[PDB]
């Protein structure tokens, strides 16, 4: 197909994210991500990763 | 000795380190902002900080990402151990030797 | 030539595998909700439920491991950009 | 080396999200993580790590996610389709029962 | 059941409760964008 | 307990295999001729590469 599927359009194919906020106890750690899905990003949960 | 050019025992694909596609005067290739890099394929980086390497070696996301697509188009639905019968011999993982 | 007399011992191993009993009438895999899990007697009443274990003894304590198979679904909504709301069901066995 | 400066990659596990399409949005995706050594860890004898010496310290985190890079037509009416109440998405677990 | 088929564990197929639209596309699109994991068929005895 | 300070070297190898970039806009086997391969910028104009 030369239409109707792909863009020539600006955007990431695959995106980077690092902790707006990181919390450590002696035994434990919780991190905070902010996920930023823009206008037209089509995004399968199934790929990501820490 | 084995003769890589007809016979395909090829073994200094580790020695690249990243490659550049420039089309005319600046004309970028694939380009569009689609990688960290935009411009240039990093195959190998030296000691990452900034989260670029994968799968216990130097090779980075990106690439492996890259060449995960073009051998058995596996990328966007996420990583997965490829097929027993697509994963051929001169296919990619088959040949893949992770070490530290 | 020279031998004993002598008895025999028979035992087997069984590794790293499940015991399954399924809740069908033929005991098979037609599908996953089953024909018992479809009669009207089992599904309109109450039931309690005994189930009595023989097991070998050990020199320390042990676990009985039992897995209830159940359906244990999700429904996703999202209405508008940036909203979400999600439904969840167990049955049996609902919190 | 018993000292080891490592890198790993960790993925979603949990079944839902795990099959999930994500549409157009801001979203917060929040996890707490486990450091006790005789937990994420697994020696060959079982001996208690806390006690003969193993130590873990995490110096840090990214998370990654890998886009499709679709026309803003087709984008539009694909997120249009699944906002409706008769396309709403369903999930269910492969094990699938109570535990005791 | 009713409450069963609502949330899809008795329910239609597939193919039958997205609407036809979606349906043609997730068909067009399937062998380069996987779309049948998304949604249950319920198998039943 | 005498264990001496230590560096990590990591690495690869990869034998019987070519790199590859396959011309596509999306770096997908949609089929034989890509989508790429059909475009009229390319079709349409002679380019030098670098």
């Amino acid at each position: 197909p030369t239409h109707d599927v792909t863009t020539d359009r600006s955007q990431r194919l695959t995106l980077r994210f690092i902790p707006v906020d990181r919390e450590d106890t002696a035994y434990s750690y919780k991190a905070r991500f902010t996920l930023a899905v823009g206008d037209n990003r089509v995004l399968d949960m199934a790929s990501t990763y820490f | 000795g084995s003769i890589p050019y007809l016979d395909g025992t090829f073994y200094l694909n580790h020695t690249f380190k990243k490659v550049a596609i420039t089309f005319d005067s600046s004309v970028s290739w694939p380009g569009n902002d689609r990688l960290l890099t935009p411009n240039e394929f990093e195959i190998k980086r030296s000691v990452d900080g900034e989260g670029y390497n994968v799968a216990q070696c130097n090779m980075t996301k990106d690439w492996f990402l890259v060449q995960m697509l073009a051998n058995y188009n596996i990328g966007y639905q996420g990583f997965y151990i490829p097929e027993s019968y697509k994963d051929r011999m001169y296919s990619f993982f088959r040949n893949f030797q992770p070490m530290s | 030539k020279t031998a004993v007399d002598s008895i025999t011992q028979k035992k087997f191993l069984c590794d790293r595998t499940l015991w399954r009993i399924p809740f069908s009438s033929n005991f098979m895999s037609m599908g996953a909700l089953t024909d018992l899990g479809q009669n009207l007697l089992y599904a309109n009443s109450a039931h309690a439920l005994d189930m009595t274990f023989e097991v070998d003894p050990m020199d320390e304590p042990t676990l009985l491991y039992v897995l209830f198979e159940v359906f244990d679904v999700v429904r996703v909504h999202r209405p508008h950009r940036g909203v979400i709301e999600t439904v969840y069901l167990r049955t049996p066995f609902s919190a | 080396g018993r000292y080891v400066p490592f890198h790993i990659q960790v993925p979603q596990k949990f079944f839902a999200i795990k099959n999930l399409l994500l549409l157009p949005g801001s979203y917060t995706y929040e996890w707490n993580f486990r450091k006790d050594v005789n937990m994420v860890l697994q020696s060959s004898l079982g001996n208690d790590l806390r006690v003969d010496g193993a130590s873990i310290k995490f110096d840090s985190i990214c998370l990654y996610a890998t886009f499709f890079p679709m026309a803003h037509n087709t984008a539009s009416t694909l997120e249009a389709m699944l906002r409706n109440d008769t396309n709403d998405q369903s999930f269910n677990d492969y094990l699938s029962a109570a535990n005791m | 059941m009713p409450q069963w088929s609502y949330m899809h564990i008795s329910g239609q197929d597939a193919s039958e409760y997205l609407s036809p639209g979606l349906v043609q596309f997730a068909r067009a699109t399937e062998t380069y964008f996987s779309l049948n994991n998304k949604f249950r068929n319920p198998t039943v005895a």
